[PDB]
């Protein structure tokens, strides 16, 4: 897998599990980022789009990492550091995986794409 | 700022048609497609070879596709805003 | 500078007529399509 | 894959110089800059107005700046991989 990434603001899509168990977002800045009502848009090849929505109030602190686990991973939901996507078993697998971070007003602010 | 402008600059353009770009109405879109600009990325291409220059791009849209001042202004603004966010 | 006096719009209809694979005719593509029209006509 | 290729396709290009584009050596880069293609985005723009076409882009690159088969192959492949990810 070849990796491609774009970060417009404070939060980057740092790591994408090729086995689909998680997505990790990192606040690469020295400031706290409000991420309330933000969304993760996951596009695996030609599969239907996967949308994960963040709670209506959520803060990713300066330099911190938040992992969003798919239900299949058997992770424990511990809100600040770890979020469990209960209704979805996988982030998805395939040869092309595109994970985008969308802000509260519908703008793509970050992305990581895994190819081959 | 318009709905078409907001929706265009919010995300990567990918495979979007010329009409998705702000200022590109039905007439202006039909003429750009007639010139071979089926997709909005083909218009971005012209904007990029014209080195993001406003005067050169708006005079180009006017000369080749009959764009009025409001149309050329809106198309350039959307592409400039998009290139700053995604390029 | 072999197909001069021909507008970009007439060069396009000529690319279409000769089934020459092409994109739009703009300042940075003009010379290349004129060369393709020349290569076509001269065969 | 070279280091130049890997660095180019991993992130947005912005206003990076032409030489950052894989396949673009000293001579090639110099020849492009004198033709107005001083930034990699101007060359991406050319690739887009040519509808991302391999034959058309490689032929333009050979005719404009004297690029060889390996150079045009690498410049095309880098722009194609980049546009598939970020456009």
């Amino acid at each position: 897998f070849s990796q491609h990434a774009r970060t417009s603001g404070r939060v980057a899509v740092e790591e994408v599990d090729e086995e689909g168990k998680f997505v990790r977002l990192r606040n690469k800045s020295n400031e706290d980022q409000s991420m309330g009502n933000w969304q993760i848009k996951r596009q695996n090849g030609d599969d239907p789009l996967l949308t994960y929505r963040f709670p209506p109030k959520f803060t990713l602190k300066a330099g911190q990492v938040v992992t969003i686990w798919a239900a299949g991973a058997g992770a424990t939901h511990s809100p600040p550091t770890d979020l469990v996507w209960k209704a979805q078993n996988t982030w998805g697998c395939g040869n092309s995986l595109r994970t985008a971070l969308i802000n509260s007003t519908g703008e793509e602010v970050a992305m990581r794409k895994l190819v081959r | 700022t318009s709905q078409k402008h907001r929706d265009f600059v919010a995300e990567p353009m990918g495979e979007k048609p010329v009409g998705s770009l702000a200022g590109i109405g039905e007439v202006l879109g039909k003429k750009l497609e007639e010139r071979g600009f089926d997709k909005a990325y083909v218009v971005l291409g012209q904007f990029l070879v014209l080195k993001k220059d406003e005067d050169l791009f708006r005079e180009w849209l006017k000369d080749t596709a009959g764009a009025n001042a409001k149309q050329s202004r809106d198309a350039f603004g959307a592409l400039r805003e998009w290139a700053d966010a995604f390029l | 500078d072999n197909y001069a006096d021909l507008s970009d719009t007439e060069l396009t209809t000529l690319l279409r007529r000769y089934n020459i694979p092409h994109g739009p005719v703009v300042g940075s593509t003009r010379r290349l399509y004129e060369k393709k029209i020349f290569e076509y006509e001269i065969q």
